[PDB]
């Protein structure tokens, strides 16, 4: 992991030196941020039996050659849990927008995936669509307010350009 | 060297095609203002030693370090060679001025200049705040309003500041 | 360039010299409520053509362009705009052109392109005859 | 400087001058109220160009033998010259505006102005009728009362510069009745 | 590539000077020949596409033989044709390129420079080429000042070659 | 905000305008299948110019004397005019498509045209000969029908618009007739 | 590495001063539009995988001697690299905008790159036609007027911003030329 | 030199990404510092002159035997040294409270300071017996504001832990 209050302490334990007022200051700014940040995460997930309702399936809405003779979303056995795993992935981002940081998706999900994913007879364009239909259905003063939402797109977008 | 117009040549005989017709619109925009660029290179020309020599003094005034014995510019010999590229930039900054482009600001003169510094040793840093007296020597020299008349010519002295801030960056 | 056709027979120059001929003072307006607003009067030869009934000189030739950017599914980003500049139409037609002739054309946003046309075909410089003699 | 103004004209010659900010209130301080004088002339000049073509128009649609072949507004080099003709007239009314009085437009426009139109044959019953349209259009776009295009201006009233440029096109009418 | 404004520039610079008012006369010339230069290049793009081929069909109805010879040298066959809707076209494109500028610029570096080396290695004679932009000299279309400013640069590129 | 949009066309000069995305939503709840409008204008410009490069040089493949010494495609100017006169039609015809009526068509575009055509020499005919390719180019666009292309699209019909252009083309052909 | 915060203290230390009011009032309107800048630093990051998408599949449409077998993009390793070799150079001035100098940018990398790509043997004029292929890539992206995805930010004009983008990617440009 | 700004990039250039959006709230806690800050460093230019004269005697009222012969302060081209080497620490402080870290102290100052005041035979903390009468002059509303008088006092922190 790396929020922002382990980032200012682990390069002050690589050279030993004290809290200066530089790490005291690099602590601040969470708290301008996290009155609207850690209130996207409880829309997220009051609604997060829908949301992959809607998406999950869009990305089986756009591809029906996920379903052939030997793939991934098949069968009532690999279709409900391919739900399994997309669930993760609303519930990695629910841990990364209460910390304000990139912590939980390197350090659970992100981490080495394409040397998991290149073993499952998974393409990676599968897991494109599924945020990418997420990420462009956000108008802003439903879902969001306008200083919440600056930062829950830079959450959609992060895992994004990771993957790819 | 090349100028504003030189640009747009070079910036599509690569891309192959002909010069396109929403581009030629911002460089008449550009002829309008032809004539505030001309007053304004004779502004700076025409008092183009007493911008040095006076920004030159207000330099060894606050940094007595370099005029002390032992120090960059102690000899006359290397304060003539100070005199001399405090000059330099006060022409090829109005070189830039009359043109459109920093490139022959910063291929001509900016291009190894501070690396020319390093290896002779002079404070680096203290070039630029003497360039950012002639900065505010000639800003402020270019908007009186006698000779000229009155108008608006704020967006011609961005550019003025904006190559002089240039040698500012080059040579630290 | 000489349409003398006002047959205008000279009974005209007792009241209106030929220096002082369609010339009207125009006014200008730098009005954009700014410090250098400026207010000028110029005095220049009036001339005008027969279609501004209808087409005048502020409204020639000034149609409503639309520019949509749109992805797909992406309305939060999604955008139209709306001008009417003076708009130009494409550049011109090529020459009759016989069995071909290479026919010419040219497109694209930054820059023309243009490129040469074998009558759909589009050969352009890669070198048919390659014949060295060994 | 309203001189200048005036020897831009009055020495027959094609230049172009301004007037700048410290110089304008000069001229804002001796013209009463140049705020709504200025904002009057500016009005009418960013619809100079609609302004004659609605005034020809409406002269051609009321009186349809004028566009006959023998009629005054037939062969295009003669359509030309009569929009040419309700430009200049535009103009001079609205250096008339700018000045404050009709003296450089009777002396440069009206005067010979009546008989040089028999001269050439031009129907003045048509051509009261045309600057008339001039006279309704110049009361709507002062008072911002015109029917298609609102401008945004200042709030307050202007009913002396909408009776006064009403004034100067009746010095045009009675020129060529 | 040497605009009008450069050679102020270029000729301040080896004798170590500033910009003086002599050199600031020599591109109020350059901002006087802007406007009667700048309509040239803009609407001969406007009218370039018949300027292509209708110059080459003024070049094979002088010279038969072009279309006749068995030679790769020539718009024979239908590969010759591409070529001649891309060679000649690079002598239609630097006279826009030398209207922008003011100057004799673009095309003195990238065409005239090195040219009868081109020219006698690969027969490429130009008799054809003069005729070939002798019909772009009288059938553009333009009147007035914007005539002679860009005729003024396509009797260079003639002189060039003659 | 149409009345935003209005006083962009209105103004009789050039102005860049653009909506934001809470306007948008009022642009699409005022005007019905907005989903399905905005779409069928966007297929139109986005292929705009080889829309008029197609079809007025297949005026001149069905009419060669045009192109003749003495016909209305020579002196390059007047073919590039021609070709100026065939991209604002386009222009126009898309806002009618888009505000959803014609009457900002008949007043800007249509009004006088054919009084103009027949003053400048223009064949009128070969016109509307160029302006029924545009009604079969459009219909092809919106349709998604076009042979050489296919853009992607949201599933469903546009016969509505398809056959709205009809009655917007039509009355070209009407004015010029 | 330096800061534009740092760049007044050194430039207040050799001078032997104090910190005045004088050059406090550039610092102090830093900090207003720090938000702004911060509104666009996060969209070039997050668009990262287009830019370097059309970093180097753009510039081998433009030469294709490179994927030819004894080019220089020709083998997979290379055909990675240059994938790998682009991502690092926007990853950099990233850093280098919100310090505000491009001394970050001179030390670490620009600092000797084109003394190993002559010995690396890849010509630079096909690696600046990759570099400004990049650069309008970025310059549409701070301004929200890129076309095929449009983000969110607020209204406003970093026109001033905008030009320092273009203004580092020149000497990135420079730095191999 | 240690700044807030050193402490994001020299992290991100060692973690090989781009700037996150857990880089960014110490930007924001920044600029939420940098308002009340800076109020403090040109108000210190304007006493300064009398600052290091007030907090420089103060030492001299603290110990006497300095004035003795074979001793530091013994005479007056000596004791214009220290006041030369008072002001120049007490010229530290306001390059320290723009940077908002303590790099210009930990170069400048303090990095190889107690090696050369040994050997020069300087006492090591005559220096904190001046600047702690720089501490208790303070009342925070007055010479201060209320919250920019701790953040001025926080590097006086620093600098008698680096010398003591
Ligand atoms: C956790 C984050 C989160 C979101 C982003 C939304 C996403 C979302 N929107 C809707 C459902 C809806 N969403 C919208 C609003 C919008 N739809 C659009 O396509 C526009 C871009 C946007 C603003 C105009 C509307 C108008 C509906 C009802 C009609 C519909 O189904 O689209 C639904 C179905 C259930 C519901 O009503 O909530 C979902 C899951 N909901 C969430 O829980
Ligand atoms: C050979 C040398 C040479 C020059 C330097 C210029 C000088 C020059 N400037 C102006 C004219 C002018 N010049 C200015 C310029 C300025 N006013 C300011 O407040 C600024 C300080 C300054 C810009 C640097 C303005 C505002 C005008 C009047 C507006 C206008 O040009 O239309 C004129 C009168 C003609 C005209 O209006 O264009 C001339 C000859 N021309 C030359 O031939
Ligand atoms: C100094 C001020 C000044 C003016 C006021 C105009 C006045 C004016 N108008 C025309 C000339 C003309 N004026 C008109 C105008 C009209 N005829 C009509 O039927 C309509 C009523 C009306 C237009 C709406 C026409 C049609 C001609 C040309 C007549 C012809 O050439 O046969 C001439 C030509 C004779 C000559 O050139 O000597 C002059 C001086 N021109 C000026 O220089
Ligand atoms: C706002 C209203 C508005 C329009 C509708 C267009 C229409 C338009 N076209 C031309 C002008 C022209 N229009 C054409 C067009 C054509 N001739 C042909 O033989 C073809 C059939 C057709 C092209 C496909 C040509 C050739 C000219 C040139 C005539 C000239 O330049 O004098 C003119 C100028 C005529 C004049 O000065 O009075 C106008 C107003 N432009 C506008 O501003
Ligand atoms: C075919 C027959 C035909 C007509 C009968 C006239 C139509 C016409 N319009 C106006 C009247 C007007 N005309 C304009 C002019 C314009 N309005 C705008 O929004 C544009 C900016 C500009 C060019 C169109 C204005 C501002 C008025 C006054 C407002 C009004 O009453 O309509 C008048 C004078 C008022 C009156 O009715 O007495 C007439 C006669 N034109 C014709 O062609
Ligand atoms: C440089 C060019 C230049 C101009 C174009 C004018 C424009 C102008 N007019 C007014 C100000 C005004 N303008 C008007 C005019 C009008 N209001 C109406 O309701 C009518 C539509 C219209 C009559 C024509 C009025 C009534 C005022 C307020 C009184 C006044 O200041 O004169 C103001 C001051 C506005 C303010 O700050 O509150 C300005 C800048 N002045 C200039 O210096
Ligand atoms: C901001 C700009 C903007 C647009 C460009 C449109 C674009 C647009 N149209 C539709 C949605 C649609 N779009 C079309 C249109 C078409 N379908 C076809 O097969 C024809 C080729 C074409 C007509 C020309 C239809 C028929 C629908 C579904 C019904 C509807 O929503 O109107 C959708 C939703 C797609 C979905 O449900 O996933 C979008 C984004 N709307 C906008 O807000
Ligand atoms: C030499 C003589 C010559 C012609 C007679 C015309 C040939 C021509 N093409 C189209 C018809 C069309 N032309 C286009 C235009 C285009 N298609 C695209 O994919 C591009 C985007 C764009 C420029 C090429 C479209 C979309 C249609 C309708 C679909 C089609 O028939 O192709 C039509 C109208 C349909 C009809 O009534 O037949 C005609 C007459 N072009 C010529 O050159
Ligand atoms: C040679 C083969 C070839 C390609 C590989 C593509 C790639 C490509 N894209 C753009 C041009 C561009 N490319 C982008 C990038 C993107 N747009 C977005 O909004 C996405 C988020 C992002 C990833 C795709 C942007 C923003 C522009 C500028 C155009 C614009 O959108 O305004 C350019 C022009 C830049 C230049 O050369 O100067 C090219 C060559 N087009 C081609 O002709
Ligand atoms: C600061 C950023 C940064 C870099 C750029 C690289 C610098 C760099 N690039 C390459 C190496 C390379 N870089 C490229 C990329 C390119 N060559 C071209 O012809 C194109 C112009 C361009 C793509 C846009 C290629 C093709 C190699 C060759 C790999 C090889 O030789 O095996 C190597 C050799 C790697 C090795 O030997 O292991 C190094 C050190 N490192 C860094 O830290
Ligand atoms: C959590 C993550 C995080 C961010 C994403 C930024 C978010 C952000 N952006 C702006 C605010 C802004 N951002 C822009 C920038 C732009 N507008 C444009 O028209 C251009 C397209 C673009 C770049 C030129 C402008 C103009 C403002 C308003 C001026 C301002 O108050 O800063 C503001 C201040 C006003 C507000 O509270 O909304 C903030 C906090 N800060 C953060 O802490
Ligand atoms: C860059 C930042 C910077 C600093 C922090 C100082 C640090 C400093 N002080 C002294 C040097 C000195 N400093 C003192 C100071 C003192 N002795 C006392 O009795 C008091 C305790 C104290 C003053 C209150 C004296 C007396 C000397 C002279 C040493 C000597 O006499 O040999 C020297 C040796 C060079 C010299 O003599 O000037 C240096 C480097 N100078 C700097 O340039
Ligand atoms: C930049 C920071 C800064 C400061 C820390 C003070 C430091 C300071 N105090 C005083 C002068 C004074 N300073 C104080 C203030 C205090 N005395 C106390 O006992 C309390 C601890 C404290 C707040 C009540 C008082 C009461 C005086 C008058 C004489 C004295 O007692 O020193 C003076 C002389 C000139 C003046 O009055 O301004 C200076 C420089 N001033 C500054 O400009
Ligand atoms: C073509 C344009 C051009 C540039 C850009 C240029 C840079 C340049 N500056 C130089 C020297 C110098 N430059 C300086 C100037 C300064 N040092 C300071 O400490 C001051 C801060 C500053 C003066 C204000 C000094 C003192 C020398 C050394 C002169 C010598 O060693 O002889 C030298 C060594 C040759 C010499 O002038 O003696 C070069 C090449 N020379 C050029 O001809």
């Amino acid at each position: 992991m790396k929020s922002v209050i382990t980032t200012v302490v682990s390069a002050a334990d690589a050279a030993g030196r004290f809290p200066s007022n530089s790490d005291l200051e690099s602590i601040q700014g969470n708290i301008q941020r996290s009155a609207a940040r850690l209130e996207a995460a409880e829309k997220l997930a009051g609604n997060h039996e829908a949301v992959v309702k809607e998406a999950g399936d869009a990305c089986f809405a756009k591809y029906a050659y996920l379903k052939n003779p030997g793939e991934a979303g098949e069968n009532q056995e690999k279709i409900n849990k391919c739900y399994r795993d997309v669930d993760h992935y609303m519930r990695l981002v629910n841990y990364c927008l209460v910390v304000g940081g990139t912590g939980p998706l390197d350090e659970w999900g992100i981490a080495g995936a394409r040397e998991v994913y290149r073993t499952l007879n998974l393409p990676t364009s599968a897991y494109v669509a599924s945020i990418a239909y997420t990420r462009d259905r956000l108008c802003v003063p439903r879902d969001m307010s306008a200083q919440a939402g600056v930062e829950f797109s830079a959450y959609l977008d992060y895992l994004i350009n990771a993957l790819s | 060297m090349l100028d504003a117009f030189a640009k747009v040549v070079a910036q599509a005989d690569a891309r192959g095609e002909f010069l396109s017709n929403t581009q030629i619109d911002a460089l008449s925009k550009m002829v309008k203002e032809g004539n505030q660029r001309l007053d304004i290179v004779n502004k700076v020309t025409s008092n183009a030693s007493a911008i040095v020599t006076n920004s030159a003094r207000a330099l060894f005034a606050e940094q007595p370090q370099l005029i002390q014995p032992g120090g960059n510019a102690y000899t006359s010999r290397r304060m003539a060679a100070c005199l001399r590229d405090m000059e330099i930039v006060l022409r090829y900054v109005s070189y830039a001025m009359i043109a459109g482009d920093s490139s022959v600001l910063d291929d001509r003169c900016l291009n190894g200049l501070r690396e020319t510094y390093q290896a002779l040793g002079t404070p680096g840093s203290s070039v630029a705040v003497a360039i950012q007296k002639m900065k505010d020597a000639s800003v402020a020299l270019a908007n009186d309003t006698t000779g000229t008349p009155i108008g608006d010519c704020s967006s011609l002295v961005a550019e003025l500041a904006g190559y002089f801030d240039r040698a500012a960056v080059s040579v630290v | 360039t000489v349409d003398k056709e006002a047959p205008r027979p000279e009974l005209y120059n007792k009241y209106f010299s030929a220096d002082r001929l369609h010339k009207a003072p125009e006014i200008l307006f730098e009005y954009n409520k700014t410090k250098y607003d400026r207010v000028g009067v110029r005095y220049t030869e009036v001339t005008s053509k027969a279609s501004e009934r209808f087409f005048p000189k502020s409204r020639m030739n000034r149609a409503p362009v639309i520019e949509i950017s749109y992805r797909e599914g992406a309305v939060s980003t999604a955008s139209v705009s709306l001008s009417m500049p003076e708009i130009s139409g494409p550049p011109a037609l090529p020459f009759p052109v016989p069995k071909g002739d290479v026919t010419t054309t040219m497109v694209t946003d930054p820059t023309t392109g243009r490129l040469k046309l074998e009558f759909k075909v589009d050969g352009a410089a890669v070198s048919a005859y390659s014949d060295p003699r060994a | 400087m309203l001189d200048a103004f005036s020897r831009v004209v009055v020495n027959s010659d094609a230049k172009a001058a301004y007037v700048g900010g410290s110089d304008l209130q000069a001229l804002k301080s001796f013209i009463a109220d140049g705020n709504k004088r200025l904002d009057a002339v500016n009005s009418i000049v960013s619809n100079a160009s609609c302004m004659v073509s609605d005034a020809v128009s409406g002269m051609i649609c009321e009186n349809p033998g004028l566009i006959s072949p023998g009629g005054n507004c037939y062969t295009n080099r003669r359509m030309a010259a009569c929009l040419r003709d309700g430009e200049i007239i535009l103009r001079y009314v609205s250096y008339a505006l700018l000045a404050g009085d009709a003296s450089v437009l009777e002396d440069r426009c009206l005067n010979g102005l009546k008989e040089t139109y028999i001269a050439l044959g031009v129907p003045t019953n048509s051509s009261i009728r045309a600057v008339s349209i001039m006279k309704a259009q110049a009361v709507a776009f002062i008072t911002n009362t015109a029917t298609e295009r609102k401008m945004s201006f200042a709030a307050g009233d202007c009913t002396s510069l909408a009776s006064e440029v009403a004034s100067y096109f009746d010095r045009v009418g009675a020129a060529i009745s | 590539m040497k605009t009008p404004i450069t050679e102020a520039i270029a000729t301040a610079d080896n004798q170590g000077r500033f910009l003086s008012n002599t050199e600031l006369q020599a591109v109020n010339g350059r901002y006087q020949r802007a406007t009667a230069s700048l309509t040239a290049a803009k609407a001969l793009t406007g009218s370039a596409q018949r300027l292509i081929t209708g110059a080459a069909q003024a070049v094979y109805n002088k010279f038969p033989y072009t279309t006749q010879m068995p030679g790769p040298a020539y718009a024979s066959s239908a590969i010759g044709k591409a070529k001649c809707a891309r060679d000649i076209g690079y002598y239609l494109r630097m006279v826009t390129y030398c209207l922008v500028v003011g100057g004799t610029g673009p095309m003195d570096e990238y065409l005239v420079a090195g040219l009868e080396e081109i020219n006698r290695s690969f027969d490429l004679s130009p008799s054809w080429y003069i005729e070939a932009l002798q019909y772009i000299k009288n059938s553009h279309g333009l009147s007035g000042q914007v005539a002679n400013e860009a005729n003024a640069y396509i009797d260079y590129a003639i002189n060039t070659l003659s």
